[PDB]
């Protein structure tokens, strides 16, 4: 409107949003369709939504090679929304018990399963670095923002999602049996507006082509670095002040210099993988710590699983509360938080959240009677406080994270620091998953080893940011 | 393996509890289901009940409500059907299935691998 923020943007988180939603409404009902419709095993079920969950996560790689070194982006984006969308449409049409059965259904589950989780993997990091493309390098104070009403946009897609969700998939008959027809089709549908929402806005983007085979060149010259050295019986300069310099014969220098950052940023997010598997390991234990506790909190009943629903909302507030005043208070002295101070505070932050989480347990282990009622029964207050300092520590580290990873990128690959963000997540999930069967220790000594935990992490990330030397 | 089954005469509009006990493996290995055979008919689908119980599902007719619970210490699984109606006096059937990964349809006799002798409950 006034300026500084393009007209772009706003067919760039609407899209998000609407994607988002749509997704998290399939998701939720996803468990549900293999159990209640195709009436699969529970180990069948569980294996093949992780399996999907997995796939999901890991696919940024593919998408984000696709966009930056071939096709440019907004062209992966068009063209892997639509593989989105006839995904969508495989899974609202495997959902329909009037053709086929027990085969078709199969069958066409696992291709629209397929076909999403591709498409998802290709609109995560090219839609942000589309957004981010769409500001020009000398407004970096502006991409700050739009990253943090990007993050917005998803958290507010998610809290809608979980508010709707159950209102489709409650007492519905689509042909004599319940409506999971429509439980697909309208994420589908979702999905299709946020396509078409994207793609009114071509004429106003600003679309930047690829600049070559970046991939193809980036592993060629790594591996060339990695070769010219093996000077076993000989070698006199095999590469001196750096593992790349004497990869430099070919693959000049403005090549040379992008591959550096991309792996100084690699080597950076080297630890972030436990810092998100630590961080994901509160959906399921704070429901244990809230079952054991008292939510009538006089006004309204609140069940221990609607707690979820109170970390998404909480997002909304501080992402606004914290980019529009504490940072700005932050500037009103000489303090500069330079992106990665902001991602350790935030570390140090969720470290002391469970550290909190600890406390509560053993005071609520600590109970002693005077139906027979605890006087000692913590309500489902106390569970604040923890829920406050990791959704803070959650935002301070995600939105400084995506905007560290555009910024740190060589243009010619800004598309995959975004990949390796997500890669990050995605390994960080896959240890959550292996690392969740070893189950044998109590609650409160199970917190107090994760906050031990994100602590040396947190130790090990500040001092590898420390020696980090910044693209310029 | 080596399930039972446990069951009799009941009212006309009562209750029974129908008993099922493993006397083998572990019976957190196992998935359950109750099947009913009526006289002169086929083997239809009552309930089902998997390991841990923490899924449960029922047959679309479910006779008045019928509840699947499931104990692994001492292995021994339970039905509770209410408002029985003078149909379904059939023999009931407890079947056992050890935890795989599998596509066929829990709600299906060829998932279960393990038919235990059935009851003869009668209205
Ligand atoms: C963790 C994310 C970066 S946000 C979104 C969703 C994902 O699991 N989680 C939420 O929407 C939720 N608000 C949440 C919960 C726990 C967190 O640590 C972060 C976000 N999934 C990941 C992704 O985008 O790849």
């Amino acid at each position: 409107f006034g300026s500084s923020y393009p007209v772009s943007i706003a067919f760039i988180v609407v899209n998000e949003f609407c994607e988002r939603f749509s997704y998290y409404g399939m998701k939720a009902v996803l468990t549900l369709y293999f159990l209640y419709f195709l009436h699969w095993n529970e180990d069948t079920s569980t294996s093949v939504y992780h399996a999907f969950s997995s796939l999901c996560y890991f696919t940024p790689i593919l998408g984000a090679a696709i966009a930056d070194s071939w096709l440019g982006k907004f062209k992966t984006i068009i063209y892997l929304s639509l593989v989105y969308v006839l995904g969508h449409v495989f899974k609202s049409l495997g959902a329909i018990p009037i053709l086929g059965g027990k085969m078709l259904h199969t069958i066409l589950s696992l291709v629209g399963l397929s076909l999403i989780a591709l498409g998802t993997g290709g609109i995560k990091p090219c839609v942000a670095a589309f957004g981010g493309d769409q500001f020009e390098e000398e407004h970096a104070e502006a991409r700050t923002r739009y990253f943090s009403v990007f993050y917005l946009a998803i958290n507010a897609g998610s809290l809608i999602s979980t508010f709707i969700t159950p209102m489709l998939r409650g007492d519905v008959k689509c042909f004599g049996q319940d409506c999971y027809a429509l439980a697909f089709g309208v994420p589908g549908l979702l999905m299709v507006l946020a396509l078409v929402v994207f793609a009114m806005g071509s004429k106003m983007y600003r679309k930047p082509p690829p600049e070559g085979n970046i991939v193809a060149q980036v592993i060629k010259c790594i591996w060339f670095a990695l070769c010219n050295r093996f000077r076993n019986r000989s070698g006199d300069l095999p590469k001196r002040q750096h593992w790349l310099d004497w990869a430099a014969e070919k693959y000049p220098k403005h090549l040379i210099a992008d591959v550096k950052a991309l792996t100084r940023v690699l080597f950076l997010y080297i630890p972030l993988p436990m810092f998100w598997a630590l961080l994901d390991q509160q959906g399921s234990r704070w429901t244990l710590q809230a079952n054991k506790m008292n939510g009538d909190l006089g006004f309204f009943v609140l069940q221990p699983d609607q707690m979820q629903v109170l970390n998404p909302f909480l997002v909304l507030i501080f992402i606004p509360l914290f980019d529009l005043v504490i940072y700005r208070l932050i500037s009103k002295c000489r303090i500069n938080f330079s992106s990665l101070r902001k991602m350790a505070v935030g570390m140090i932050l969720a470290c002391l959240a469970f550290a909190v989480a600890a406390l509560v347990e053993t005071k609520i282990n600590g109970m002693i009677h005077p139906e027979d009622i605890p006087v000692n029964k913590l309500s489902i207050a106390w569970q604040l406080p923890q829920y406050v300092l990791v959704t803070a520590a959650e935002v301070m580290f995600s939105v400084t994270g995506l905007e560290f990873s555009y910024s740190q990128a060589p243009s010619s690959m800004k598309s995959v620091l975004q990949a390796a963000w997500l890669l990050t997540v995605a390994v960080g999930n896959i240890i959550v998953l292996v690392v969740a069967q070893f189950s044998g220790l109590a609650q409160w000594a199970e917190f107090v080893l994760f906050s031990c935990l994100l602590l040396v992490v947190c130790l090990i990330f500040s001092v590898m940011a420390y020696y980090y030397v910044p693209l310029k | 393996q080596l399930v039972e089954s446990g069951g009799g005469l009941v009212q006309p509009g009562g209750s029974l509890r129908l008993l099922c006990v493993a006397s083998g493996r572990p019976f957190n290995d196992y998935d359950m289901g109750w099947f009913r055979q009526a006289p002169g008919k086929e083997r239809e689908f009552v309930a089902s009940i998997s390991w841990s119980g923490r899924v449960t599902d029922y047959s679309d007719s479910m006779k008045g409500r019928c509840t699947v619970s499931r104990d692994n210490a001492k292995g021994t699984m339970f039905l509770q059907m209410s408002n029985l109606v003078p149909r379904d006096t059939a023999v009931y059937y407890c079947a056992a299935a050890r935890r795989r990964w599998t596509f066929k349809a829990t709600n299906t006799e060829e998932f279960y691998e393990t038919w235990g002798q059935g009851t003869q409950v009668t209205v």
